[PDB]
C-alpha cells in the first residue's frame, strides 16, 4: 500500500558522489502530539534533513543534489481512538502569506525537521482548497482501519541537478480532516512519527 | 452581530395552553439556533440544538421549528416546571449574540 | 476526449495585455516597452496555475489602432528585446539598432503582424511555482527562468506625430505539455507574482440553509 | 454528567483583577471546547470569552478584547478567566459552559452543559 | 541462554523489582528512560545474568552479545520507542 | 540508551504504567580466557 | 510452543506395571486467584498428585515409580490486564530456609496439590537469583501475547527408579516479573489454572 | 480521581482503642498499596503505617510496632488502622494516602494523592 | 457505586397527587428493573410499586392498584412514583432500590443497593 | 451458515407470471430498538411486504401466489454487549389469545411490516413452549461470535398456488433468550435489521 508518486521510482541520473546505505538510512524525527484543537503540519523536502546527520553534511558541503525520499508516517493510536489524517506529498509547495505583511516569513518557508503548524488548514495556506489537495499523491490515514501512510517521492524538478539549501523541492503535508475524539480517560495526544529515507542520492560541486 | 431576538418579552398562559416564543433573526444565520432554559436561580439547560432536535433528557412536551427568519420554539401543553425563562442562542454570527426572555406566567 | 485536453485547453489565442504608445499632450513617449507576461489576467492565470512545469512556444499578434478605430499608414516598428539584452530608453535610442534584436516593420493599415517566439528559458519548462529563495521576503517564490523577453513598439517618426496608438497583444499557446497538476485556486489574487491571499476566507461551495435541503 | 462549577467570584474594586475556576469533571476536559457567559444584571446571557479545546486559540468579543485574558489548565481539570481592570458596568453572574468556534466536530455542544455561575 | 538483567538497579528498589524498567504514561517525548552500559563482567545490570557471572570466573574476554527487550502492558496500549546503541569511543548521546 | 519516541497512549479504563524486561545473552562468537577465581 | 525440556520426551525404561490413559488423563487442580501482591507459587513434582486420583493409589501403594509430566498453565485473563509471569521447571528444587529456624517446615517443602506461595521470590526460596532461573526449562506468560505455557518434562534423576513420597524430582515455579495491573472495574483477581499429564508413567513394588 | 477521604477520629482516654476509616474511590481500590501518615500538632508528618496491594503484607515503624493494626476492606472500598492503647504524645491528625514498598511496579505513586485528615 | 437518592416529598392534604424523585447514577440506569419500597411509621416495609427495565411494563400490588403510577425518564436519570388521592393511613418513608420481577437476568439484584427515603 | 430450511431451496413449480430481479430486490425494513426489556417480534411470511414496494402491487393486484424468502437479521452490537437472540421461521405460525377475548385480534394475526411485540415469549404465543422452538429451522445469534442469521425458506404449503393477502405460510420469529446487558456508558438499545428478498416467486389471476 505504498503510494508510488506518479508511478515513478526515483532513479539514478544515467552517465558525482552517489552515498549508499550509510546515507540512506531511515531518520526517525522527533513525534509530534496530535491533539484535537491540532490544524495539521507540513515539511519540506530536502529542507528537512539539511541540518540531520550524514545528510546534513553532504547537502551543505555541495553544489547540487538530487535525490527522491520514502516518507513513512505513523500514528500510534489506540482503539477507543477516532479520526482521520490526509497525508499529501505537495510538488513545489508554495506557501502564502494572509494579507489584512506580504511575504512568508523565513521560518514558515523553511521550518526546518520540525514542521510548520498550518494557521490556514482549509486553503492549504497557500490559497489552493484542500478539498482538491488528493490530486496530488496521498493516502488516508484512518484510525479505524489503518495507521500507517507510505509515499514514495521520485525526483520532481525542471533542471537535473538544482541547490539544496535553497530550492525545496515539495512538501509533505499532515492534516487531520475529521477531528481527534475519546472518551476521559485515554491518551489525551495521539503521537505522529515520520520516517525518511532518501532513495538514490547524488551530489556534486563539493565544497 | 445578527442580533437574534425574542419577540414576546413576557407571556402568560394556561397550564393546558400551547405557548408560541419566537425568535426572529436578522442576517441568514442557518440552523444554527438554539433554546437554553433558565431556572428561577439555577443553572441554563438546554432544549434545543440545530432548532430542531430535543436534547438527550428534555421530556416531549418541547420542541423547535422554523420558518424562515422567525425561528421559534412550541411547548406542547404547558405542563408544571415551565413557568420559567427562555433565551434562544445563536452560533452563526461569529459575536455569538443571544435574546431576551420569554419568562411565562400563569 | 479529444475536447478535454491539454492541447486544446490552452488553444484559442486570448489577449495578453493592451499596451498604448503615447505620443501626445503630456506624454511625448513614442515609444513603449512592453514586458512578456503570460499572468497578465486572473482568467489566464488561474487555467496556467493549473499545473506546475509548462513547455510551450507562443505565437504572438499585435492588433494595433488609433484612439478612434481608424487605422492611418503610420509606420510601426516592433522590437523583440530577448531575455537579457538591455531594452531600449527613448524615441531615438541606439537600442532601436541593434540586429540581435528582431524587429517587425508594418504599417497600422495592414494585417496585424504576427510573430513566433520559440521556448526561450533556461531550465526545461516554465515553473510557475517555484519553491524555493534565487540568488543563492520580496523573493521568496520568484523564479528568473521564466522571463520571455519585452516587446518595444515605437512610431517610426522624428518628431512627436500626436496620434496615441493602442496595442493588445493577442497570445496564443502551441505544443504545450504540462506537467503535475494542481488545484485550481480557490482564494482571490490578492497581489500579482505571489500567492499571497486575505484573511476573511472565502468558502469552496455556497452555503445553503440546513445540511437536509435541496 | 457533565458537571461543571464555577467559583472564584466577589467583590472588587474598580480596576485590578479577579481570576475565575471553572473545574468540571465527568467529561473528558481534553477534547471539547469550553467558553465564557456573563449573565448581567439585566438577566441577559452575554458572550465574554471562548477557548480552544487544547487552550491555544481564543476569540475575544468587543466586550474585553485586550482586558480578559481566558486561559486553560487541561491538566489539573481547571479553566481560567482574567478579569484585568474590570469596567464599572461590568458585575455579571459569569457562567461557564461548553461550545466553540474550534473544535471542526462542534457546532453540537454549543453550551450543551452549563456550570452554576459566581457572582461578582 | 538469555537471562535478566537487573537494569533498574538504583539505590532503595529492592525486591523483584530490580529487573523492571518503568515505561509510564506522563512521560513527554524525546526523554530519556533507561540507560545501562555494555559490559558483562563488571559491576551493573549484567551482573545478574548468566554471562555477567561466567566472565567473572575469567580474564579475557570478546564477542558479540544481544538485549531482547520485552513489554508487559495491556495488549490496547500503544507507542514508539528508540532503542539507540553507542559505540565504545563516543560516550552516552544526550538528546533523542 | 531508550529514548522515548512517541508519547505513551492507551484507551479508557487501561493502566497508564507498564514495564520493559531487557534479557541479556552472548551470541555465538563469544569466548573466554584464562579460567580465575572471582569475587564472589 | 511446547518447551521439550532438555530436547527429551518422556520414555519407557527399556526391558513394571505401566498403567496408560486411566491414569494418564488431564488433572486439573484447583486454580489461583494471581493478585497484585502475588509474589509467586510452586508444587512438586510428584507431591502434587500423591493424594490425587488413581496417581494417588498407584504412588502410595508402591515402592518404585518414574515418570514425566506435561505441565500446562493458563492465565483466563482479559484485554485490559497487563503483567507477565515466569514459569519454569525446577530439577531438584530445593527450599532453603531464612535465619535471623534453620531447615524448612515440612509443609514449604511438599506443600500439597496446593502450591506454596513464594516468601522471596527475588532468590527463589533457594539462594540462587531470580534473574538467572530462565537457565532451566521455561516459558513467558505475557498478558499482552499469549496466556498459556505447556511445558513438557522427562524424568531426571540418578537412579532409574526411585520413590515416589520421598523424592520429589522437579518443582513447577510461577513468578509474576511485572506485576498485575487493572483500571477500575475488573475483575480484581486473574485466576491460574494447571493441568498435569504424567507421561509414560512406570511403577515396581506392589504394597 | 483519586478521591480518598478520611473519618473516625476523636478524642480518647489515654488507653483503649479508637479505629479510622480511609474509604476512597474514583480510582482502582484494589492494586494501590495505600499507607497512614500522622501529622502530629508540631506540623512534623511521621509515617505511620502501611498496608500492601492486597492486605496480606505490613510493615510497621519503631512508633507502634505491635500496638497500631491496619487493615484493608478491599471490597467495601475501606482503610482500616488501630490505635490500641494509643501513647500520651500520639496526638495527631492522621493522613491517609497511596504508595508502599510492595507492589513492584511502585516508587511512582509514593504518597500521590493524599485524603483530609482527622484529628484524635 | 450504586448511588441511589430519593427526593422530593412532604405534607399534603389527603386526596390529591404528590411524585417521587429517585435520580440515580453511578450504575447503568437503563437495564436494571427498579422499584419503590414504602417504610411505614411501624417500622414495616412493604412493597409500593415497580417498573421494568425500559418502562413499559408494571406490577401495582393491592395497596394502590389504580391509585400510584409510576414511571422512568431513562434519559435524565430519574425514576418517578405518582400519589394520586392518597390514603389517611399512607404515610411512610418512600425508599427506592433495585430489583424487578421482568429483566429475565434477574433474581441477583433484588434490592441489592437503596437510597435514603423521604418522608412525607 | 446459511441455514436452508428442511433442504430445500425454493425453485419455480414445473409447466403465471415469473418476476425478476426488479422485484427480487432486498426489502430492508425498519430496524427495532432491543433493549433489556425486550421480549420479542414475530413478522408473517407475505404480509410483511404486502405493502412495500413492487411485492405490494403483485400480491395485492393478483389472486394467487408462491415463493419463498431468504430472511436475513443483522445486530450492530458492540464488543461490551452480551445477549443472544434465537432466530426461528414457523411455517404456519398461529397465534392465540389468552382468555383470563377468545379470538386474536387482527393486528396481532398481521402486524404489517413492523411486527407484533410477544406478550408471552415463553409460550410462544402460540400455546407450544419456546423451549422446543429449536425443532423449526433455525440460528442463534450470540453476540460474543456473530450478530448475523440467514434463513432459506421454500414454499411451505398445501396447495401449490394460494391467496397471498389472506393465508400468511409462515412467521419469522425473533426472540432474546438471553437479556441484553451493558455497562453504563453504552447503546442502550441495540439496533436489529431485517433483509427480506423474494426468490422464485410466481403469481396468477391478474385484477
Amino acid at each position: 500500500n505504498i503510494v508510488l508518486s506518479y508511478g515513478e521510482w526515483p532513479e539514478y541520473c544515467p552517465s558525482p558522489t552517489r552515498p549508499d546505505v550509510s546515507v540512506n538510512r531511515f531518520y526517525t524525527l522527533s513525534t509530534k502530539s496530535w491533539k484535537t484543537e491540532s490544524t495539521g503540519w507540513y515539511w519540506k523536502f530536502p529542507d528537512v534533513l539539511n541540518d540531520t546527520g550524514v545528510f546534513g553534511q553532504n547537502a551543505q558541503f555541495h553544489y547540487l543534489y538530487r535525490s527522491g525520499f520514502c516518507m513513512h508516517v505513523q500514528c500510534n493510536a489506540s482503539k477507543f481512538h477516532q479520526g482521520a489524517l490526509l497525508v499529501a506529498a505537495i510538488p513545489e509547495f508554495v506557501i502564502a502569506a494572509s494579507s489584512p505583511g506580504l511575504y512568508p516569513d523565513f521560518a514558515h518557508t523553511n521550518p526546518g525537521k520540525d514542521g510548520q503548524e498550518f494557521r490556514d488548514p482549509y486553503v492549504l495556506d497557500a490559497g489552493i482548497p484542500l478539498s482538491q489537495a488528493l490530486i496530488f499523491p496521498h493516502q488516508w490515514i484512518n484510525l479505524r482501519t489503518n495507521n500507517c501512510a507510505t509515499i514514495i517521492m521520485p525526483y520532481i524538478n525542471a533542471l537535473p541537478f538544482d541547490s539544496a539549501l535553497n530550492h525545496s523541492n515539495f512538501g509533505l503535508v499532515v492534516i487531520p480532516i475529521s477531528p481527534l475524539k475519546y472518551c476521559n480517560g485515554a491518551t489525551t495526544e495521539v503521537p505522529i512519527t515520520l520516517t525518511i529515507a532518501p532513495l538514490n542520492s547524488e551530489f556534486s560541486g563539493l565544497r | 452581530d445578527i442580533q437574534m431576538t425574542q419577540s414576546p418579552s413576557s407571556l402568560s398562559a394556561s397550564l393546558g395552553e400551547r405557548v408560541s416564543l419566537t425568535c426572529r433573526a436578522s442576517q441568514d444565520i442557518g440552523s444554527r439556533l438554539n433554546w437554553l432554559q433558565q431556572e428561577p436561580d439555577g443553572t441554563i439547560k438546554r432544549l434545543i440544538y440545530a432548532t430542531s432536535s430535543l436534547d438527550s433528557g428534555v421530556p416531549k412536551r418541547f420542541s423547535g421549528s422554523r420558518s424562515g427568519s422567525y425561528y421559534s420554539l412550541t411547548i406542547s401543553s404547558l405542563e408544571s416546571e415551565d413557568f420559567v425563562d427562555y433565551y434562544c442562542l445563536q452560533y452563526a454570527g461569529f459575536p455569538w449574540t443571544f435574546g431576551g426572555g420569554t419568562k411565562l406566567e400563569i | 476526449v479529444n475536447e478535454a485536453s491539454v492541447e486544446h485547453f490552452y488553444s484559442r489565442a486570448g489577449l495578453v495585455g493592451v499596451v498604448e504608445v503615447k505620443d501626445s499632450g503630456t506624454s511625448l513617449d513614442g515609444y513603449t516597452v512592453w514586458p512578456i507576461d503570460v499572468m497578465g489576467f486572473v482568467q489566464q492565470r488561474r487555467k496556467l496555475e493549473l499545473s506546475t512545469y509548462m513547455r510551450f512556444d507562443a505565437e504572438f499578434t499585435f492588433v494595433s489602432n488609433l484612439n478612434n478605430s481608424t487605422t492611418p499608414g503610420m509606420l510601426l516598428q516592433y522590437m523583440y528585446v530577448p531575455p537579457g539584452a538591455p531594452k531600449p530608453d527613448s524615441r531615438k535610442s541606439y537600442q532601436w539598432q541593434t540586429a540581435t534584436n528582431p524587429s517587425v516593420f508594418a504599417k497600422l493599415s495592414d494585417p496585424p503582424p504576427q510573430v513566433s517566439v520559440p521556448f526561450m528559458s533556461p531550465a526545461t519548462a516554465y515553473q510557475w511555482f517555484y519553491d524555493g529563495y534565487p540568488t543563492f521576503n520580496l523573493q521568496y517564490g520568484q523564479c528568473p527562468n521564466n522571463m520571455m523577453g519585452h516587446f518595444a513598439i515605437r512610431t517610426v517618426s522624428e518628431s512627436t506625430t500626436g496620434k496615441n496608438i493602442h496595442v493588445r497583444v493577442y497570445m496564443r499557446i502551441k505544443h504545450v505539455r504540462a506537467w503535475v497538476p494542481r488545484p485550481l485556486r480557490s482564494q482571490a489574487y490578492m497581489v500579482k507574482n505571489y500567492p499571497t491571499y486575505s484573511q476573511t476566507i472565502t468558502n469552496t461551495a455556497t452555503d445553503r440553509a440546513s445540511i437536509t435541503t435541496t | 454528567e457533565v458537571k461543571l462549577v464555577e467559583s472564584g467570584g466577589g467583590l472588587v474594586k474598580p480596576g485590578g483583577s479577579l481570576k475565575l475556576s471553572c473545574a468540571a469533571s465527568g467529561f473528558a476536559f481534553s477534547t471539547y471546547d469550553m467558553s465564557w457567559v456573563r449573565q448581567t444584571p439585566e438577566k441577559r446571557l452575554e458572550w465574554v470569552a471562548t477557548i480552544s479545546s487544547g487552550g491555544s486559540y481564543t476569540y475575544y468579543p468587543d466586550s474585553v478584547k485586550g482586558r480578559f485574558t481566558i486561559s486553560r489548565d487541561n491538566a489539573r481539570n481547571t479553566l481560567y478567566l482574567q478579569m484585568s481592570s474590570l469596567r464599572s458596568e461590568d458585575t455579571a453572574l459569569y457562567y461557564c459552559a461548553r461550545g466553540g468556534p474550534y473544535d471542526y466536530d462542534g457546532s453540537f455542544y454549543t453550551m450543551d452543559y452549563w456550570g452554576q455561575g459566581t457572582s461578582v | 541462554v538469555e537471562t535478566i538483567l537487573e537494569v533498574n538497579n538504583t539505590t532503595g528498589t529492592t525486591g523483584v523489582s530490580r529487573l523492571l524498567i518503568p515505561v509510564r504514561a506522563q512521560n513527554n517525548v524525546d526523554q530519556l528512560c533507561a540507560s545501562f552500559q555494555v559490559d558483562p563482567g563488571r559491576n551493573g545490570p549484567w551482573q545478574s545474568t548468566m554471562v555477567g557471572q561466567i566472565c567473572r570466573y575469567y580474564t579475557q574476554w570478546s564477542g558479540s552479545l544481544k538485549v531482547t527487550f520485552m513489554f508487559t502492558g495491556s495488549f490496547m496500549a500503544t507507542g514508539k520507542m528508540l532503542i539507540a546503541y553507542t559505540p565504545p569511543g563516543s560516550a552516552q548521546p544526550t538528546t533523542r | 540508551t531508550i529514548w522515548y519516541q512517541t508519547n505513551f497512549v492507551v484507551p479508557p479504563d487501561t493502566p497508564t504504567e507498564a514495564n520493559i524486561i531487557a534479557l541479556g545473552a552472548a551470541q555465538k562468537n563469544f569466548t573466554l580466557k584464562l579460567c580465575k577465581d572471582t569475587d564472589e
